[PDB]
RNA sequence: AAGAGUUUGAUCAUGGCUCAGAUUGAACGCUGGCGGCAGGCCUAACACAUGCAAGUCGAACGGUAACAGGAAGAAGCUUGCUUCUUUGCUGACGAGUGGCGGACGGGUGAGUAAUGUCUGGGAAACUGCCUGAUGGAGGGGGAUAACUACUGGAAACGGUAGCUAAUACCGCAUAACGUCGCAAGACCAAAGAGGGGGACCUUCGGGCCUCUUGCCAUCGGAUGUGCCCAGAUGGGAUUAGCUAGUAGGUGGGGUAACGGCUCACCUAGGCGACGAUCCCUAGCUGGUCUGAGAGGAUGACCAGCCACACUGGAACUGAGACACGGUCCAGACUCCUACGGGAGGCAGCAGUGGGGAAUAUUGCACAAUGGGCGCAAGCCUGAUGCAGCCAUGCCGCGUGUAUGAAGAAGGCCUUCGGGUUGUAAAGUACUUUCAGCGGGGAGGAAGGGAGUAAAGUUAAUACCUUUGCUCAUUGACGUUACCCGCAGAAGAAGCACCGGCUAACUCCGUGCCAGCAGCCGCGGUAAUACGGAGGGUGCAAGCGUUAAUCGGAAUUACUGGGCGUAAAGCGCACGCAGGCGGUUUGUUAAGUCAGAUGUGAAAUCCCCGGGCUCAACCUGGGAACUGCAUCUGAUACUGGCAAGCUUGAGUCUCGUAGAGGGGGGUAGAAUUCCAGGUGUAGCGGUGAAAUGCGUAGAGAUCUGGAGGAAUACCGGUGGCGAAGGCGGCCCCCUGGACGAAGACUGACGCUCAGGUGCGAAAGCGUGGGGAGCAAACAGGAUUAGAUACCCUGGUAGUCCACGCCGUAAACGAUGUCGACUUGGAGGUUGUGCCCUUGAGGCGUGGCUUCCGGAGCUAACGCGUUAAGUCGACCGCCUGGGGAGUACGGCCGCAAGGUUAAAACUCAAAUGAAUUGACGGGGGCCUUGUACACCAAGGUAACCGUAGGGGAACCUGCGGUUGG
């Protein structure tokens, strides 16, 4: 940290680390969703949890979180991801679109309604 | 062997058994005795009491050389050294 | 000392002080004259003194306010490995102007607002307070 | 060629315009010698709607500048107000 | 006498030419400190009167090949 | 060229030939440019390690001063020679002459 | 090591006046002489090693002196370097 | 002042098989200590002194 | 987007009254109050050091019928204004032309003088001005349309107007309907109890 | 294709042949004066550079050459022209 | 101007992670009224259907295909009503020639890491149109397209033959103020057209007069462009050498111009650690975002500059191009074909396919402002003005107002009384913004046209120019803004959230499931955390979620960080460049400073105004642009230069100690065997035997030989050495250290990347050597099995000579050097004074040990031997793992070493200390890792290296307290 020693190889930024790396700057990215299953969460939690496999359109694999209280997805479906991890094994740092292309809103919901893609009841 | 009643009592004190030689001022052995394998061996050895027996027995193997005094140049220490010097001494015999 | 023999004077004053010493001393040199002056005449210091002249020593003598140092906090700035100097509408009000800034200035060794009058920049010696 | 010609600023259907001393080649708003006066089309009573600054203008036209008409009638109209 | 800039001959052995290292003194822009910095600069000398070592004055002229627009004008301090 | 102190024993077996070994060494010194500053003797005493296969030895030290190499070939003849078994020489780091 | 009468007589051809062991000259001279003898005394040890820094510390330090001498007069060293031979 | 051929203040530095006395009983500066190991080690190998 | 909801209730979470259900039947006779507009309003109100700058600054912007994107405009301006940030605020707030316009009497509550505004019955420097936000300026005539002149809510929200306190610095006419935006107001003739350095506090991060 | 431009390249192409005769024209009588000179032969070199010099001089004049160009054959030839005496 | 949560029993730390803020060219979910103003392919410089984006000029020209007039004729014969023919006769004009334009405007950001940009300078240049000055503007010719007649080719595109004009071309004349030349001299140009017409001539065409405009030359201006220089403008040293028109020279040539630009010759340079070359990324700037600021990130829109136009070459023409809608040729594509041959290039506008999370109309008008051409009228203009689409952003406004309770039904909660939703509704009265309908209605329009005097000018009147006034006229937007009227509250509210942070909570349901989650975490019978309800909170035409940037984060620390134990001080030295430099003078003026001047586009930002009903927006004026340059001045400081001074550093002299290092032999302690006797039943060992020895004489004894390990005691909190490390004695050689002073030099210093050298033990390689060892290896038994442990032998190695290794817990886990700063005790050595006893007493040096004050510290601790206070320089660190590993380089006999990633992966890892629990080391007191909320324990914790072995384990030689 001498002045001198600066002079001769200045102070080096590092650089953000991965935490979304399969998008590129992209708020969401398509893919086509290779296989569904359903994973199990860490140790202090249960509750056996919806997970799929997705293809990415940018061609990475990654896993991503189907959530909420109802599920219709299948083995070649089309949906879009966004960032969002869950407190999962390892590696679901996506979050599936709820109600955006093949993949639609939970059921009977109404309370967040647009945080899954479920629309106002005509009332 | 020379009944000159003097000589030295080399006490080869090893830990786990001494080999005491009985040699005269001239350099040449009487008698010899030992405490393993002259009625006991183990490891149960190194023991004072087996140090005093191989005394009585080293004195007993040339008691009847006409030998009574026996100084003592120990090599090396032994266990029960004073228990060893003991039983020799006692035997009869000056340092 | 070595190489720089101005934080010489500065460390043996702040030395001197939170040890108590009633006066402090060092080799002589005119640069140290000036800074020696300065602080007494505005007075952050009591007085000093030069003896000899082929080793001259300067016996300069703290000034205490109860027990407490008069000088608080002196800084070296322009060390050798980063000169300092500043432009006369650029200078350094040190601690809301309470404390001096030492500058040298093209027209002697003089102190901050001395020099915002005279309106002349020049190189920061030490910081005081 | 160098040209008094007028750069049309201000917000949509409101005009704007600056009298800009340019060369006659460069995109109407775009590069430009020198702003010689402003001008405002719809401009209210009270409001100043032209200035031109003409000793510049003599200026440039004195060294071989030629002048938009839009901005031959405006100074011929400031001659005229005095 | 437009600027002439004064350096030092830090190599004579082109014909009639000179290589010129000006050495300023320039702050560091964020660190602060007062770093030399160097420019060599090829010179047109056509008496081949410089050596290395010498102090001269040069000027800034016309190209007179690649590489070599500045030319002599005093040389202020013989070096030996 | 500084005092040193030749110390060495002669043993009586080795004590048949004592004026003619030491004066040899002493003309040996005095023609290598060596001057003698002391010498005594100290009889044959008695040696508390019966080193050698004998308790004798008439200890003669003869203590010149020499140069750095005239000494060489003294302690080379005192290796080479069985007069001595083992000779030492010391340096002096001073001016000593008296013997005691 | 040196003899010290030998540190005198170089004093004396190498030094401007008596008594001035100080000059730059007899410093680089008797360092120089020291060298030499190492150097001499060298083809016997070659195994030694303590011995060998001392050697490198008078090396440096003539260097150092020689160059001092060239800087401040570059007559002096330039006459020296000769009279000694030294800057081979 | 101490050296190696004064045998008779070197008894009572050592014992009868020449096995050196500390200086933690004697007192000896610890400078006339060194001189008196080494005085004593040469007398050995001088064969005065086991 | 102006808030259309219960006007009482808005005023029970508050805890003081806000003047934003104007007239005759003095409220807490006109509607139950001292109770937070729940099913839970009896619980101890107990809130933090957040809770009061909110619950205060919420009150403030429900004085005015004042959204948050023009109230942190409004805090903008004070700021960058010259004075403390709170009073420059507040007289921001007071000389909007809604304000102004229930000041003057004509106008029963600020809504209704918002209603009043915004239905081009109010000329300011005899111009139709129908901008709620529309900052009256020193020295600016406000008065009624005179096709807006025989409205009988402009006729009843004049009398109840000086069992309100008159205004200090502007000066109604009555008889004839308009007034005079005389100068700025002053932190203390802005009668209430506005902490405004809460505010000041809680955009001040 | 836009019309113009196919009038361009048909007035392109005319003018290139008209400047092309005319540039050989005048680079052969330029190569007289240069061939007379390397001949070492001073009168020759003379006449060749007044019968070369309205011929470049003209050229220049009708927008051919420049007359900065011009100016240079004339200085050059006449250099070697005046060495060669 | 420097939040919250997040490693523990708890805590103080070190340290990462996650959310809070602002923002966006955003996207997605749910929802969606109006207006204003902006923005709108960030990805595929991917491929591109179709239309449009560059023409104009008849006042240059031959013309005359058209249309329209004529003027006729011939007719029909209406009195000539309309039909044919003729006539470029006239308006005009299609194709052609010619001029100007097409080099602008418009797009894009591929390439480009620096001659590109930005800042500031320069000199060797050219510049159409515009402008000022001066002059000229004579007299001829030959073509040729068109056209005419043929005539190929499918088409593209042609060929032949004749014909012809010009402001096309070409002579000739003329000819400086121009070029060339020292001068003398030589040389060098051009074009007409239009309007009007008195008089006069007239070959009746015109001449001729006059005006207008053009043409040519030169010299200025202005503008634009070219060229040069300096500084600044990414990353990588797992790129260190690169260059041969390369560097300079002299001459030819070339260029508008300087110049290796080029060529011939000559010379051998030139660039590079101040980073050349090479590789990667990349358009630059004004500015934008963010920030307290420094700074970081950016470079969409707007404006400046650059570059590109399918890809790669080349030029032509031109004032300008190496040319987006030009040429050529070479590709690759697509299209056309009669298979001969052709065509084309949306990085114009729109649009398509594609790709993408994602980004609009194949609109209207040239009314305005620009631009091109034209005398003008005009024509052209996807520039531009507008309109469309899209909550994409910003702004504004609305979706009502007041009243009223029987505080309704009814919903939800009900401790069953009721409460709450809630003045909320309804019912009352009132309003009618905006939306809708009808009527009106600015302003963006200046102009241009037609008519009206100056003797403007001059054949005076004409023509033209200018002002002269009058008349008519020009708006895409646009059924504009805005105003007026008319109904009717009528047409207009959603999204998130409600355990704490965090504003806002109850009931059912569910039951560690379903699920939620930024963090803490919640859920196994309530669960205010999950889903629904009711209630509330927040924001509102939006509200959420995602992504990205900056901040928080001072978490790259210049401002503004650390390296004893948390990551981090090289194993140790010497030292090159480099960074830094005691003191006093002289001088310089480099840095510095001051002043002046020039500059720093505009916009943007900021201040003060003004205009839009307001606001956004637009705008005027200022400030700002903190920079750069130049000039003048100062001299304190740093730098240079010159001279000194002695305190720094050194030389000398004299002494002092020491396992300091190298040499050689050096004797004994002990060492086994042999040499023999003396002696016969044992030598032998573990958990236990056993394996192995011996009775063939074993063990021990003395006698003598060997050889080598180490020189026990000394010995030490000792000493020495730069570190590793150093222990017999003697001598030789030698280093370093210190004390005493003196004499002298005279800042000759400190630190150092790269570099060089030294460097435990193991090892390796080379040969010896082997008294014993002792990894390996070989006998017994193991133990749950034994390749445990273990007892028996035993090689390599250990030893020596040489060489290679290059390592360590190489540890004070504390870089070097200098300076200052309360103490105490101890040892270690010198040396002065005075007891002139030897110490003594009092010092004074250096070294070292243990406390301890302030001070510092996370705490422990350090504490004049700093971990305090400072200065100089270096090395090093940035959460954990991956991993000191791969890869590359380099080194080595290999063994390996050295430099040193990245992917991937976690939300932690980690240090200090504390409460006490096991405490099988002691007399209510002693304690530990770990632990809790197992450092005395089937056999310390490691590091280096080498073996055995599936392995982690064990075992050798060395070392550490991290016991």
């Amino acid at each position: 940290a001498t002045v001198n020693q600066l002079v001769r190889k200045p102070r080096a930024r590092k650089v953000a680390k991965s935490n979304v790396p399969a998008l590129e700057a992209c708020p969401q990215k398509r893919g086509v969703c290779t296989r569904v299953y359903t994973t199990t969460p860490k140790k202090p939690n249960s509750a056996l949890r919806k997970v799929c496999r997705v293809r990415l359109t940018n061609g990475f694999e990654v896993t991503s979180y189907i959530g909420g209280e109802g599920h219709n997805l299948q083995e070649h479906s089309v949906i879009l991801i966004r960032g969002g991890r869950v407190k999962d094994l390892p590696g679901v740092r996506y979050h599936t679109v709820r109600g955006a292309l093949d993949c639609s809103g939970v059921k009977d919901r109404k309370q967040a309604r647009s945080k899954y893609g479920v629309k106002r009841p005509k009332a | 062997r020379k009944q000159v009643s003097d000589g030295v009592a080399h006490i080869h004190a090893s830990f786990n058994n001494t080999i005491v030689t009985i040699t005269d001022r001239q350099g040449n052995a009487l008698g010899w005795a030992t405490a393993g394998g002259s009625g006991f061996r183990g490891s149960r050895k190194s023991t004072p009491f087996a140090a005093q027996v191989a005394a009585e027995r080293c004195a007993d193997a040339v008691k009847e050389y006409g030998i009574k005094n026996l100084e003592v140049m120990v090599k090396g220490p032994g266990p029960g050294r004073e228990s060893t010097i003991r039983a020799l001494n006692a035997a009869g015999f000056r340092i | 000392s070595m190489q720089d023999p101005i934080a010489d004077m500065l460390t043996r004053i702040r030395n001197g002080q939170a040890a108590n010493k009633a006066a402090v001393t060092m080799p002589s040199s005119k640069l140290k004259v000036a800074i020696a002056n300065v602080l007494k005449e505005e007075g952050f210091i009591e007085d000093f003194k030069v003896e000899g002249d082929t080793k001259p020593e300067l016996e300069l003598t703290l000034k205490y306010f109860q027990g407490k140092a008069v000088v608080e906090s002196i800084q070296r700035v322009s060390r050798p490995g980063l000169r300092i100097y500043k432009r006369k509408d650029e200078l350094p009000k040190v601690m809301a102007g309470l404390g001096i800034a030492v500058v040298s200035t093209s027209k002697g060794v003089m102190t901050d607002r001395a020099a915002r009058q005279a309106g002349l920049g020049g190189e920061i010696i030490c910081y005081v307070a | 060629m160098v040209t008094i010609r007028l750069a049309r600023h201000g917000a949509k259907k409101r005009p704007f315009y600056q009298v800009v001393v340019a060369d006659s080649r460069n995109a109407r708003n775009g590069r430009f010698i020198e702003r010689v006066g402003f001008f405002n089309p719809i401009a209210s009573e009270k409001e100043e709607g032209t200035r031109l600054d003409l000793d510049r203008i003599a200026h440039w036209v004195g060294q071989g500048a030629t002048i938009s008409d839009r901005v031959a009638a405006l100074i011929k109209e400031v001659n005229k107000a005095a | 006498k437009i600027r002439t800039l004064q350096g030092r001959v830090v190599s004579d052995k082109m014909e009639k030419s000179i290589v010129v290292a000006i050495e300023r003194f320039v702050k560091h822009p964020i660190y602060g400190k007062f770093i030399k910095r160097t420019t060599k600069l090829h010179v047109h000398d056509e008496n081949n009167e410089c050596g290395i070592g010498d102090v001269v004055e040069i000027r800034e002229c016309r190209p007179l090949s690649k590489t070599k627009s500045w030319t002599l004008v005093r040389v202020v301090e013989k070096a030996v | 060229m500084r005092h040193y102190e030749i110390v060495f024993m002669v043993h009586p077996d080795q004590s048949e030939q004592v004026p003619g070994m030491i004066e040899r060494y002493t003309a040996a010194i005095t023609g290598a440019e060596g001057k003698i500053h002391r010498l005594e003797d100290w009889g044959r005493r008695q040696l508390a390690y019966p080193i050698n296969k004998l308790h004798k030895a008439h200890y003669v030290l003869m203590n010149v001063e020499a140069p750095q190499e005239v000494i060489d070939e003294l302690e080379t003849t005192f290796r080479f020679n069985d007069a001595v078994i083992r000779s030492m020489v010391m340096r002096t780091k001073h001016a000593v002459t008296e013997a005691s | 090591s040196l003899s010290t009468e030998a540190t005198a007589k170089i004093v004396s051809e190498f030094g401007r006046d008596a008594n001035d062991t100080g000059s730059t000259e007899v410093q680089v001279a008797l360092l120089t002489a020291q060298i030499n003898h190492l150097q001499g005394h060298f083809a016997e040890h070659k195994k030694d090693h303590h011995s060998r820094r001392g050697l490198l510390r008078m090396v440096s330090q003539r260097r150092k002196l020689l160059d001092y001498l060239k800087r401040k007069d570059v007559a002096r060293y330039t006459r020296l370097i000769e009279r000694l031979g030294l800057r081979r | 002042e101490i050296d190696y051929k004064d045998i008779a203040t070197l008894k009572n530095y050592i014992t009868e098989s020449g096995k050196i006395v500390p200086s933690r009983i004697t007192g000896t500066r610890a400078k006339y200590q060194r001189q008196l190991a080494r005085a004593i080690k040469r007398a050995r190998y001088l064969s005065l002194l086991p | 987007a102006r808030y259309l909801g219960p006007k009482l209730k808005l005023s029970r979470r508050e805890g003081t009254d806000l003047f934003l259900k104007s007239g005759v039947r003095a409220i807490d006779t006109k509607c139950k109050i001292e109770q937070a507009p729940g099913q839970h309003g009896a619980r101890k109100p107990r809130l933090s050091d957040y809770g009061v700058q909110l619950r205060e600054k919420q009150k403030v912007r429900r004085i005015y019928g004042v959204l948050e994107r023009q109230f942190r405009n409004y805090y903008k301006e004070a700021a960058r204004l010259k004075g403390n940030t709170g009073e420059n605020l507040l007289a921001l707030l007071e000389g909007r032309l809604d304000n102004v316009v229930y000041r003057m009497g004509f106008g029963a509550t600020r809504a209704e003088a918002r209603q009043l505004v915004s239905h081009k019955a109010i000329m300011v420097n005899g111009r139709v001005v129908n901008i709620a936000s529309y900052q009256v300026s020193p020295n600016d005539v406000v008065s009624i349309r005179e096709k807006a002149k025989k409205q009988s809510r402009v006729k009843a929200a004049l009398e109840l107007a000086e069992q309100r306190e008159k205004p200090t610095w502007l000066e109604v006419d009555a008889g004839k309907m308009e007034g005079t935006f005389k100068r700025k107001p002053e932190r203390s003739d802005l009668s209430a109890d506005i902490n405004e350095h809460l505010i000041v506090e809680l955009y001040s991060k | 294709n836009i019309k113009s431009a196919k009038k361009r390249a048909i007035q392109s192409e005319k003018a290139r042949k008209h400047n092309a005769s005319r540039r050989s024209m005048m680079r052969t009588f330029i190569k007289k004066v240069y061939a007379a000179i390397e001949a070492g032969d001073k009168a020759a070199a003379q006449k060749a550079f007044n019968e070369m010099q309205p011929i470049v001089d003209r050229q220049a004049a009708k927008g051919l050459i420049h007359k900065n160009k011009a100016a240079r054959h004339k200085a050059n030839l006449t250099a070697q022209i005046n060495k060669l005496a």
